[PDB]
RNA sequence: UGGGCUACACACGUGCUACAAUGGACAAUACAAAGGGCAGCGAAACCGCGAGGUCAAGCAAAUCCCAUAAAGUUGUUCUCAGUUCGGAUUGUAGUCUGCAACUCGACUACAUGAAGCUGGAAUCGCUAGUAAUCGUAGAUCAGCAUGCUACGGUGAAUACGUUC
RNA sequence: CUGGGGCGGUCGCCUCCUAAAAGGUAACGGAGGCGCUCAAAGGUUCCCUCAGAAUGGUUGGAAAUCAUUCAUAGAGUGUAAAGGCAUAAGGGAGCUUGACUGCGAGACCUACAAGUCGAGCAGGGUCGAAAGACGGACUUAGUGAUCCGGUGGUUCCGCAUG
């Protein structure tokens, strides 16, 4: 928990003389990182997701939640049950040790240009980035990981409309 | 804070040559050899990366 | 954005649940609970009348100390207790409000039980 | 490393990944190891000594980790001799008619 | 000039190398024939792990060079496994030829080491210096053969018989 | 049975509609289901709330999954439909067996046989801190008399007595 005083820096001496809050409690605050996966339709991947759930783990480490299917939709094979997903939600000093961490390894391992996105809000302050998992274990090399993969990182603030968000994210990060 | 499921993390001290913006972690359980006091005084098993030595974007 | 919900108005939800099949009748009259984030309130009313019987509260002037949350609802308990001694002190329904029975909510419970009230 | 025992050094490490009759020159120049040394070699003290020139070599499995990369930067820059992975195709420009069997 | 004749899920011809311990790897040590060399063959020295680079030594050749043939023989080895059997295929040397080797060459250098344990029905070659094997030459050619054409080394087995 | 009869079809229960705002009400009128299932899909105590819609996001089928905001139930409720239900009767979790024994005032239904609902009373439990809740599943179908026979109990009888 030490570049948390980043946020705590930022919420008084950009946010205050960017739109001039009436109060320090209404600047926009992050709550939660979901890191959710997605689907990675197992008809033969449950074994996969047995690798999915431990890499996730090595991302953050929090074990998640494999949340299963929902409806009976067909041209696609699954029941309800049928665990078709994984997700973490980061809310305390875990998302900014994955926040400040991540931010700083995304942009070079993508080996992108800009990187992300101008905008990829949804007129209400949540950002949803995507990952195709070019970034992660950057610890132990690629050794005894087996199948490429894609995440989703979405990132859920008490932001308002579109531009209070994207001051939040002018904080380290790349638009 | 749940015992049992969880993996190992700790402050691992990014020990990059370039300002060492040390505020990482993940499963890095390796060599605890030398730990900035300003850092997390734990492993600086994160040797070398590309993180903030040259942005593409801040260049 | 997300919107942070009250914990008043859930707790009132569950609190209307849990009070359909709870009443007091005079006989067997209702103490309920209202703690909030300092203070347990505790209080009994019969519900046929809609006439309450004792009151009891954490920020009164009897019982107002900053001893731990949990001995303030201790001191609740004996309180409201001895005051339905002076009138009613036969059974009576615990009330838990919408909050679980534990913590502070149980110690307002604990001790109204080992201080004459029969529940 | 992962050396099996029970047979002459001069073929027990070519058994990893990285080594093909080096170990009969390149190892043998570091260590002052000998020719007829079976199982029976009290290769202990003689294990540091070759660990010090393993130590400069890529061998031991991670070779095949750049191995594995130049050929995902090969096809990603999407050359001639990178299509020729992705598509069974033999790459070094050969006759891709009958007797090409090997790349499928 | 730039492609293509070099493409490929495949299908038959023709060959090369093999699937080994009458072998494999390393050291020594022999014995040929034929033919080529009009700036071509280029020695002995060096400098490179090597493919090879630098000049002169000889010469338009029974003499100088390509060129130390190889199998063999002698010794040390592995021990009978898809193991020291072979080496296909992929990244590292950038060697050389040539305006230029990406389509689309030729080797060697450390890596990687796949099919393959002598092959079914069928089918082909061969009657002695012949089958079998071993290496060397030349024509094409700036560079490039597992093909072709010539060359020697080592060399079996088997023919009772004309009925099918 | 039958708009003659035959042929075809039908025959018992459940749900609607016809049914005329109580109930009930026919036709070879219009619609459909049932001859079960569940040891958790029962009990109880706790928590929990859906579909859908946009929106934007490594899978991207339009539509799996994630997040936000709207969402009155449009979801779900073992099984047809109708009534129900967010007290959740829906969805999770923990303990459990009340899917108890003896009964039952009273009531519904009805030609009779049958059929249904029950407070409460003991007995002995389970869950819950407690009040309490439990005599099967949200409710309404999942069956068939008597006689005979089998089987296990049984302080009953058992032929002069045992
Ligand atoms: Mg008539
Ligand atoms: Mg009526
Ligand atoms: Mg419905
Ligand atoms: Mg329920």
């Amino acid at each position: 928990n030490r570049l948390k005083e980043k946020f705590n820096t930022e919420v008084t001496e950009n946010l205050m003389k960017k739109f001039n809050y009436s109060s320090v409690m209404e600047v926009p605050k992050i709550d939660k990182i979901v890191v959710n996966m997605g689907v990675g339709d197992a008809v033969q991947n449950s074994k996969v997701l047995d690798n999915a759930v431990e890499e996730l783990e090595l991302i953050t480490g929090q074990k998640p939640l494999v949340t299963k299917a929902k409806k009976s939709i067909a041209t696609f094979r699954l029941r309800e049950g049928m665990p078709i997903g994984a997700k973490v939600t980061l809310r305390g000093e875990r998302m900014y040790e994955f926040l400040d961490k991540l931010i700083s390894v995304s942009l070079p391992r993508v080996r992108d240009f800009q990187g992300v996105s101008k905008k990829a809000f949804d007129g209400r302050g949540n950002y949803t980035l995507g990952v195709k998992e070019q970034l992660i274990f950057p610890e132990i090399d690629y050794d005894k990981v087996s199948k490429v993969r894609g995440m989703d990182i979405v990132i859920v603030t008490t932001a308002n409309t579109d531009e209070e968000a994207r001051e939040l994210l002018a904080n380290f990060g790349m638009p | 804070m749940k015992q049992g499921i969880h993996p190992e993390y700790h402050q691992v001290i990014f020990l990059d040559t370039t300002t060492n913006f040390k505020f990482l972690s993940g499963s890095t359980k390796t060599s605890s050899e030398m730990m900035e006091w300003e850092d997390g005084k734990e492993y600086p098993v994160i040797r070398l990366d590309i993180s903030s030595d040259s942005h593409p974007f801040y260049t | 954005m997300i919107s942070k919900i009250d914990k008043n108005k859930v707790r009132l939800k569950r609190h209307a649940r849990v009070r359909t099949n709870l009443s007091g009748t005079a006989e067997k009259p209702r103490l309920n609970v209202y703690r909030s984030n300092k203070h347990i309130y505790a209080q009994i009313i019969d519900d046929n009348k809609g006439v309450t019987l004792a009151q009891a509260s954490s920020k009164d002037s009897d019982i107002a100390t900053t001893a731990t949350k949990v001995e303030l609802a201790t001191k609740v308990g004996e309180a409201i207790a001895k005051k339905a001694a002076d009138k009613g002190i036969k059974e009576i329904v615990f009330d838990r409000g919408g909050y679980l029975y534990h913590g502070r909510v149980k110690a307002l419970a604990e001790a109204a039980r080992e201080s004459g009230l029969e529940f | 490393v992962d050396i099996p025992r029970e047979k002459r050094v001069v073929i027990s490490l070519t058994y990893i990944y990285g080594i093909g009759t080096s170990t009969a020159q390149k190892i043998l120049e570091e260590a002052n190891v000998s020719a007829d040394t079976r199982v029976k070699d009290l290769t202990d003290d003689e294990l540091g000594r070759i660990r010090e020139v393993v130590d400069g070599y890529k061998v031991e499995g991670d070779l095949r980790r750049e191995t594995n990369l130049n050929i995902k930067r090969l096809m990603e820059i999407s050359s001639y001799r990178g299509i020729r992975h992705r598509r069974g195709l033999p790459v070094r420009g050969q006759k891709t008619k009958n007797n090409a069997r090997t790349r499928k």
